[PDB]
């Protein structure tokens, strides 16, 4: 009647607090891994930006967005999807290339034709030098970087472990290091391959510095929102507590009634 | 939509399935969050939420409760105000310019207030 | 001073000297130096601090001296005395697999790996 | 081919006495298979 | 105490003489299992000759029809234990003023060992069934109603029966009547009202869970919705330090295992190897008890984390092979553990060093 | 009002018309599953192929299930 | 003593009827109460009357029901309970200016059980009555008094008590207050000024009711 | 274990406990995803739902809703094929070749068949 579907509903609440807490518990192991690798990433990256300012290197736009395979990261997924539509206002035609199943869709709804190059996607291990430097291996072949002044990088930056903002940075072109001074404060040499070398090797740290950010501000959100749901499922475990109780109650009441009417007559 | 015509009738759909998917939602929404759940899914729960602060009518004896004297709207008028407001030519306003208001005309003039 | 870090771990410091091999060469650096961007090949590198040395076996990176003694060293995956024979044997099977099986070049760089292993 | 592509093929030689530590040997794999995409139209996928 | 043969029990929630407390439990879940071991258990002191020691057993097969019944005394007559069980019958089809009177009569018998100055044990099956006759009579003399239609005043049968149960003075021979009520549930409930009078009366529950008989685990006992009010205070003092422990690491496991694989913490991990290991340990085949001597060396195996250092799938292979390697060097410090009832710093120090010389084979 | 979810025929059926059971003939199979398919896809969750498929298909023939008042055919 | 502590025990009267007490003392109680609260009434003078709490007179005569054979309702009680409720509390009236314009206020007083209010008794009085005084356990729990919800309290042709100065200051107040929970409900609304603005109001006005008990203003 | 011989018990056994951690698991998939279970656990997944659709087998009283004859299996040809499925050597076989078969002969002619 009532009571039984209040009872197996219930349960339902229950499992799903329990499925939250054990959620949590995992992204929590994950979350220490992740950041640890963040660390040396954006390490080495600063080395870089260390002679891209110097050099000051300056000057279409190549979009790449991160996400995991996994759904359920919070708002991870169309706070990153938003910022990658402010950016096709400011260039309404920007080739976007979706690193995970989950941005993918999101973007490929919105349109399907800026939509170009997608991947499978980062796996349920933090991001590494492997596949961002694959990946930029066939960049270079299907969306011929190298034409293009500008690309750029997409990430959440987690600022806290508490929180994550969508943040963005330049990965500097082939073009731009040529043309900048790298003769007249730097010294390189016409029989270098440096320029044309130099441009891969930071579209693919840098890369795995946005991977690593992204994919650190994720595990960290889910950590957070399936807290925060252990919580909403508890409220509501409370709630139809109540209702069972009283439920129970009424049945018994109508139970005895039935007997007394038949005693009586 | 041979008694009352068409047009009310399928509107009068809608206005069942649209609130009948922000139903289905519930457990998931309170539980969850919106981004959490379909994109398509997500418009019609904001959408329902308009529908359902738009029931809120000022009245003539409810006058103490709504704060607001009474408002009659016509049949013929009610069909286009929820007809339009189905195919979101109204949704560019608050989910509060709905609440406690007649006509599809204040819906638009208490935008312009709450923006101040 | 010297940042040169590694994508698995960070290690990297005035640093004396520092000797590194580049497509220039040889390049070895101590204190300030010219400020050149070089493409480091597959790699030997010392790093010395006081007359006690540290020994670094590498994969290849990038070496850019900013003019004001600070060693930017950006590179792949490392160990040297402790990247030590199995190994050597193991390599040279995947030099001979890796000619028959871009693999052209996946086979040059496999060939430096194992001759820059046999130099140590 | 690309450098980076070059230099990280050199890696996974290296983590190959021949191993070093947990994050080195995670440090090269693929995680990630090459979906082919062009125009929404999506031919087969293949490994990275 | 008194030892059932199932290392589960005598520990964590132990059995005592004139201490009653409930196999309350779900429908053909092997309800009879828990308490047809402990009867084959009792034969070990029959065999001797102190007859204070002696629990001469009583089932009741209340409203449970004849056939069952034939299964039961089959049972007992293969393993030749109808030379001291009895078995009072009023079957389902025998009617309710039998079934009514059949935990009366099954009682009385017990009293005259009891008083003469022995024990005797009776288990009841079921007071389910009990209850549902007293119903039968009640309605037919219009009696007043109650809780789920069932009589009102049911409550001061039950009572009644279970106050009789009781371990008496040395006066009275230094004897008792221990009892042991099979209550069935209808899915796990205990908040119906036949249940829910009997849990007051009696001092204990065990109660046995239908997820871990379809996860194989047979008998489905589950011991952690078990307490025992009285307990441990009829607990065999070498069981006791070797399974205070085993308390400890079985509780940790229980909430440690409401998280679920990918891969965890370094310590949450942990303490799920250690429970399995020992989980599989209490898995066990029905209708085979066990010694003192053959209970006690197991669970050190356990606590002491010499079985918990082995594969699960080689766990129950372990356990026969570790109980023949002690009997084949040593069956004194068996003997001397049983005997004495308890472990000295001489055994424990023994018990380590042989536990190891096993580990290594 | 109708659903089809809950409706059935215990004897098993021989009483329809033979065109009809041939071209319905696994109609039944695809609501039945469409059902848990679509209670899953509403966590949320990443679904693999043999999921979307279920779904897509399911989803079509609902649409085609609905009716208005007052259409004898 | 509480009241004669604070002097005031002079101008009310104490009807007892314990729980001691047989069953029809208990039952008649309220109705014996209102026959004194009557005859100050039709004097043309105002009164007052709380039944504290109808809920377990409610209880007294479900015995007497029970014996008697008539029909039971939820909560086994009486079928015949609310003529009960109204009969009493229309005694508790305004009366015209040809009659006095004598009062006698009703402020009917129920003690829920599991504070569960779909239960017979709680829709019975409030069918009756015109609004509601909704006490919730919350408010009170977190140290504020009067622990009242607006947002469950209402009053239809009750409402009435508000003149000049009480229109000018706020025209009514509980409305305002439920504007506040609208941006606190899903606060936990706008990040915008509007809704900060109404939530500091909301938060400064929440703190402001607290109160000492039996110290009124 | 002994009335219908100790292989057989085994076998069951097995049975319900692979079937048993598949409905544990059913939680785990509808929320987790089915990419975050071990690799012993996604293996107990596909055996199982192999044994889900090997319950399957059509009855000549039942040719009012499939239309295929009966089918008689005999007890020890039951124990064998499950315990195939159970020991990994038999999940070369897919789900729908143990969908509407008989006994063991008929697992056989079924891989066949799909193949082609």
């Amino acid at each position: 009647a009532t009571l039984k579907e209040v009872e197996m509903r219930l349960k339902s609440i229950k499992n799903i607090e329990k499925i939250t807490k054990t959620m949590k518990i995992v992204a929590s192991t994950r979350l220490s891994k992740a950041e640890k690798a963040k660390i040396s990433a954006k390490k080495m990256d600063e080395a870089e930006q260390l002679f891209y300012k110097n050099a000051e290197t300056k000057n279409k736009e190549l979009i790449v967005a991160i996400t995991s395979d996994k759904g359920l990261c919070g708002s991870i997924h169309s706070q990153l999807a938003k910022a990658v539509r402010r950016h096709l206002n400011d260039q309404p035609n920007a080739d976007i290339v979706t690193i995970g199943d989950k941005i993918k869709m999101q973007l490929l709804r919105t349109h399907p034709n800026n939509i170009k190059l997608s991947i499978n996607g980062i796996g349920k291990d933090a991001p590494t030098f492997q596949e961002s430097a694959l990946i930029a291996d066939k960049l270079l072949s299907v969306m011929k970087a190298g034409t293009y002044p500008k690309i750029s990088i997409f990430y959440n930056d987690p600022v806290s472990s508490l929180s994550f903002e969508p943040s963005e940075k330049p990965i500097f072109n082939a073009k731009t290091i040529e043309q900048s001074p790298s003769f007249g404060k730097f010294e390189i040499d016409t029989d270098a391959n440096v320029p044309r070398d130099l441009f891969e090797y930071t579209l693919a740290n840098q890369m795995l510095t946005a991977m690593a950010q992204g994919y650190a501000a994720e595990i960290s959100a889910r950590r957070n929102a399936m807290d925060n749901a252990s919580k909403n499922a508890g409220d509501m475990i409370n709630r139809y507590s109540i209702l069972y109780n009283r439920t129970r109650q009424a049945v018994i009441t109508n139970e005895l009634v039935d007997i007394i009417t038949g005693a009586s007559s | 939509a041979a008694v009352v015509g068409q047009e009310h009738y399928d509107v009068a759909s809608k206005v069942q399935e649209t609130l009948q998917t922000y139903k289905s939602l519930q457990d998931i929404i309170a539980i969850l969050g919106m981004d959490e759940l379909s994109e398509q899914d997500k418009l019609t729960v904001e959408r329902a939420r308009k529908i359902q602060r738009f029931l809120s009518q000022p009245f003539a004896v409810a006058e103490v409760f709504t704060g607001i004297p009474g408002k009659l709207v016509r049949l013929k008028d009610t069909v286009a105000s929820f007809k339009a407001v189905l195919e979101g030519k109204y949704d560019n306003i608050p989910e509060h310019a709905f609440y406690m208001v007649g006509g599809i005309e204040d819906v638009v003039a208490k935008a312009e207030k709450l923006a101040a | 001073k010297l940042q040169f870090a590694l994508p698995h771990e960070t290690l990297y410091s005035e640093v004396t000297q520092v000797n590194l091999p580049a497509k220039s060469g040889r390049i070895g650096v101590l204190a300030n130096h010219v400020p050149t961007v070089e493409q480091l090949l597959p790699g030997v590198v010392e790093v010395m601090e006081g007359s006690n040395s540290k020994k670094f076996f590498i994969s290849g990176g990038f070496a850019t001296v900013q003019p004001d003694s600070q060693l930017c060293v950006t590179a792949i995956e490392a160990p040297l005395e402790s990247f030590s024979e199995n190994i050597k044997n193991l390599l040279a099977e995947a030099k001979k697999n890796v000619s028959s099986s871009r693999e052209a070049a996946e086979a040059a760089i496999q060939v430096e790996v194992l001759e820059n292993l046999q130099s140590v | 081919i690309s450098y980076a592509a070059y230099l990280n093929v050199a890696a996974q030689a290296i983590r190959s006495t021949e191993l070093q530590t947990a994050s080195v040997l995670n440090r090269s794999q693929t995680d990630a298979f090459y979906t082919q995409y062009k125009n929404a139209s999506e031919p087969t996928p293949i490994t990275k | 105490p008194v030892q059932t043969g199932l290392k589960a029990v005598d520990a964590l929630v132990p059995i005592g003489r004139g201490q009653r407390e409930l196999i309350i439990g779900d429908r053909q879940t092997g309800k009879t299992a828990v308490a047809l071991d402990t009867i084959l258990n009792q034969k070990r002191w029959n065999n001797g000759s102190d007859e204070s020691k002696k629990l001469y057993c009583v089932y009741v097969a209340v409203g449970q029809k004849r056939s069952t019944v034939a299964q039961l005394v089959q049972t007992l007559e293969q393993h030749d234990a109808m030379k001291y069980s009895i078995i009072v019958a009023a079957t389902a089809s025998e009617a309710a003023p039998l079934q009514y009177l059949a935990p009366f009569t099954a009682a009385s018998i017990g009293e005259w060992f009891r008083d003469n100055g022995k024990h005797a044990l009776i288990v009841y099956d079921d007071l389910s069934k009990q209850a549902v006759a007293y119903r039968q009579l009640s309605l037919l003399l219009r009696r007043p109603p109650g809780r789920e239609a069932y009589p009102g005043d049911v409550f001061y049968l039950h009572s009644r029966l279970l106050e009789r149960a009781a371990k008496l003075s040395e006066k009275e021979g230094s004897g008792s009547l221990t009892a042991l009520p099979v209550i069935e549930t209808q899915g796990g409930d205990v908040s119906a009202y036949i249940p829910t009078n009997v849990i007051s009366i009696t001092d204990g529950q065990i109660f046995l869970e239908a997820e871990l008989f379809y996860k194989g685990i047979r008998p489905a006992i589950n011991v952690g919705l078990s307490v025992s009010r009285v307990g441990s205070a009829a607990q065999v003092k070498a069981l006791k330090q070797v399974a205070g422990s085993l308390k400890l690491f079985l509780a940790q496991y229980r909430e440690v295992a409401a998280f679920a694989q990918s891969d965890l913490d370094a310590s949450t991990k942990q303490t799920l190897v250690r429970g399995e290991r020992l989980t599989q340990l209490l898995k066990q085949n029905q209708y085979s008890p066990l010694a003192t001597e053959e209970q006690v060396p197991l669970i050190y195996a356990g606590v002491n984390g010499h079985l918990d250092g082995i594969e699960l799938s080689r766990i129950g292979e372990f356990e026969s092979s570790f109980l023949s390697y002690l009997k084949s060097n040593h069956n004194e410090l068996l003997t001397e553990i049983r005997e004495k009832g308890e472990l000295s710093k001489e055994l424990l120090a023994s018990l380590k060093s042989a536990t190891e010389s096993f580990v290594a084979t | 009002a109708i659903n089809v979810g809950l409706s059935v025929s215990r004897v098993g059926s021989a009483a329809q018309v033979k065109a009809l059971k041939q071209v319905a003939g696994s109609l039944k199979l695809f609501l039945a599953q469409y059902r848990e398919v679509a209670a899953f896809a509403q966590f949320g969750s990443d679904l693999d192929a043999s999921t979307k498929q279920t779904l897509v298909r399911g989803e079509r023939l609902t649409q085609l299930l609905k009716q208005n008042q007052y259409s004898p055919l």
